[PDB]
């Protein structure tokens, strides 16, 4: 518009928060002790 | 009775020494590190985060130019297009199809995201240090002091006083230039403020989140809107605070060396086991007993059973006590290459009670003490059989 700027302010409904997501949770890993050596049995569901 | 001893910087290890006065029963401290915060001193630089290309709607005349004019908004861009025949609802917009103008106008914005989601620059002095000590020395079994390492500035909780301090070694884990970003932080080295290039870290800086001002060098382009639609075309490069948000580093709170941890609250680093503590305490007169009452015990004889070289309590031992008395009788190692599991241990007339140990050394030839006697408990210890443990309670690896 050629005019002025009229005013009000619009609030925005959703704003970011910080909430609370569930989180995948990894299978347990397999340990398997060696001397001076930590042998790791790992089993991935997704890349982690 | 103002003991002074050196105690190694490690949280979970109680190191119970023996305070010895003349004429009285020995008392045994019992020292232990629950926190260990380094607390570096902090200063804010800026704050960043992903921007917001807020564009006004554009101004458009039928005939004849438009001369743009410089707003004071941050990375204000303005430009004049001319030729545009913009199609717009119904029909054509104007029929002037030489002296069609558009001006276009576009300022860089602090997203909404910034209030919550936003990394902060700091500038890190080497600071204060300070600790959580337990002392359950005597029989008063309490504590729960928060303590200064500034060797100045005794603690005065309970009724013993203690100085710790200072620390032997400087080694914090922060660099000259942090960033903290929620849970995680980072030696990065933010450029400076002002001066942060389109495209890396630090395009968009503003002192604090809720500042007016702000500075944004985003290279933002306008580019001229094609056959004829009313819209406000513009180049700018990607989001800098966006990279480094996939592209960041291994966070410090994980690559520290010493096994510190990291957390935001003053900003500090906690649990930071290196180096030593000299500590000094001064335990108060009503804490002792006259020796005339607590057992002597001369003429005793030690001999230890089956010594494991494991880091847990291998080692358990037998001694023949010859008490003046009956009751109890603090026991301790001036040698550290062993370490008691009991505080005390309590005599009958000229008993004989056992004490389990551990140790890291095939054959243990330490001084045992016992209250006003020491005993030679020397024996030979056999390799543990097994790697599987979590973690140790001892470290006293030496020639062997
Ligand atoms: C300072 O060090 C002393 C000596 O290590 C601490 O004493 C011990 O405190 C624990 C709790 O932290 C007591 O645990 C007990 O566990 C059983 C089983 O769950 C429970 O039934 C008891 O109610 C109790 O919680 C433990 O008994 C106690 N030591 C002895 C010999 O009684 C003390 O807590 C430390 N103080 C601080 C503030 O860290």
């Amino acid at each position: 518009g050629e005019g002025d700027t009229f005013k009000g302010k619009l609030h925005v409904p959703f704003v970011p928060v910080k909430a609370k997501c569930i989180a995948t949770l990894a299978p347990e890993p397999l340990v398997e002790h060696k001397h001076r050596t930590l042998i790791l049995h790992l089993h991935p569901d997704h890349p982690t | 009775y103002e003991h002074t001893a050196v105690m190694p910087n490690k949280v979970g290890i109680p190191y119970k020494a023996l305070v010895e006065r003349p004429g009285y029963a020995p008392v045994h401290l019992q020292i232990q590190l629950v926190n260990t915060r380094i607390i570096p001193s902090t200063n804010l630089e800026y704050i960043t985060c992903k921007y917001k290309t807020k564009v006004p709607s554009p101004v458009v005349k039928c005939c004849g130019a438009t001369q743009c004019t410089s707003k004071p908004h941050p990375d204000y861009q303005c430009q004049v297009f001319t030729g545009v025949y913009p199609f717009m609802w119904g029909g054509a917009y104007c029929f002037c199809d030489t002296e069609n103008t558009q001006m276009s106008e576009a300022y860089v914005e602090r997203s909404e995201e910034c209030s919550i989601d936003h990394a902060k620059a700091y500038k890190v002095h080497t600071g204060t240090v300070q600790a959580m000590v337990n002392i359950t020395y005597g029989s008063v079994s309490w504590r729960s002091a928060d303590v200064y390492v500034n060797g100045e500035t005794p603690a005065k909780i309970g009724d013993a006083k203690l100085i710790i301090g200072p620390l032997s070694s400087a080694w914090s884990p922060f660099d000259n230039k942090v960033v903290v970003y929620g849970h995680e932080v980072y030696n990065y080295d933010f450029p400076e403020y002002g001066t942060g290039k389109a495209g890396s870290f630090g395009d968009l800086q503003s002192r604090t989140s809720t500042s007016n001002d702000l500075y944004a060098n985003t290279n933002l382009k306008l580019q001229r809107p094609q056959a004829g639609i009313v819209h406000t075309p513009f180049t700018q490069a990607p989001s800098g605070f966006e990279r480094w948000k996939r592209d960041k580093g291994a966070p410090l709170n994980d690559v520290a060396p010493f096994g510190c941890s990291i957390a935001l609250e003053p900003l500090r680093a906690e649990n930071c086991a290196v180096g030593s503590i000299p500590i000094s305490i001064d335990i108060p007169d009503a804490a002792f007993t006259r020796i005339s009452e607590t057992p002597t015990v001369s003429d005793l004889e030690c001999k230890i059973t089956e010594c494991t070289y494991a880091s847990d309590f291998g080692g358990i031992a037998t001694v023949a006590y010859k008490s003046s008395k009956a009751g109890n009788c603090p026991i301790h190692s001036p040698s550290g290459v062993a370490v008691i599991k009991e505080n005390d241990v309590t005599l009958a007339e000229s008993g004989s009670f056992t004490f389990h140990f551990s140790t890291a050394n095939i054959h243990p030839a330490f001084k045992l003490q016992v209250c006003t006697s020491a005993v030679t408990c020397k024996g030979d210890c056999k390799p543990p059989k097994d790697h599987i443990v979590d973690y140790p309670a001892q470290h006293t690896e030496s020639f062997t």
